């Protein structure tokens, strides 16, 4: 009874990112999935979007270019497949961690596991996107 | 565990160490501890003390405890249990 909970295989290219990768998450449509992560996850089967989410953060933990911009506590979090905490000023109530967003919504036929359709957002930005 | 005056310093360090190490069974449990920490400390930086330190701050568990202890002492707040 939720599309995002149906199994599928990951596809898509992503984009080159730099040190300001997660800074981009609070702006515009959010930050892209890094090309380097897309290389690792392409063609893997996922039983739910939540399982895909876990895999993204585990690959972040393993990637020295992506993990080096997280502090020790956030490193511990992504090692467990958790989403890392944003700065306080980008949090909204009990939503305190980076959120994965579908640029074309799944409800409007957007692809669930196409990484070219996925963005990384802060809670503050994700809420604003979904309200225009 | 309703206020920071309910914790000894050693007990608070235990809480902070658990958070820093993500020593939980779910992301939900971790978020709950972080929320608890922010409520206990009353510090304006909130979770930034743990996850977004300002340049040169000591973000080890003992460093965070020191930052909290000093801020509370200097800003008229009750301290740890003896
Ligand atoms: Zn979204």
């Amino acid at each position: 009874e939720s599309k995002r909970n149906k199994p599928g295989k990951a596809t898509g290219k992503g984009k080159p990112v730099g040190d300001k990768w997660l800074d981009d998450a609070g702006k515009d449509s959010g930050a892209p999935i890094p090309d380097r992560i897309a290389d690792k996850l392409r063609d893997k089967e996922f039983k739910s979007f939540d399982d895909f989410r876990k895999a993204v953060w585990e690959e972040v933990s393993k990637d020295p270019e992506l993990s080096k911009n997280l502090n020790p506590s956030n490193k511990s979090s992504v090692s467990k497949g958790y989403s890392p905490f944003t700065p306080k000023n980008q949090q909204v109530g009990g939503r305190k961690v980076y959120e994965l967003h579908h640029d074309k919504p799944i409800s409007q036929g957007g692809e669930v596991y196409d990484m070219d359709n996925i963005r990384v957002t802060t809670p503050k930005r994700h809420i604003d996107i979904h309200r225009g | 565990k309703h206020s920071i005056s309910d914790y000894t310093e050693a007990e608070f360090l235990q809480l902070v160490t658990t958070i820093c190490n993500a020593d939980t069974s779910s992301e939900e449990e971790l978020v709950k501890l972080v929320t608890h920490f922010e409520e206990m400390t009353e510090h304006p930086s909130g979770s930034d003390l743990i996850y977004a330190p300002k340049e040169g701050d000591d973000d080890s568990p003992s460093g965070i405890v020191n930052t909290v202890k000093q801020w509370r002492a200097a800003n008229g707040k009750s301290g740890f249990k003896q």
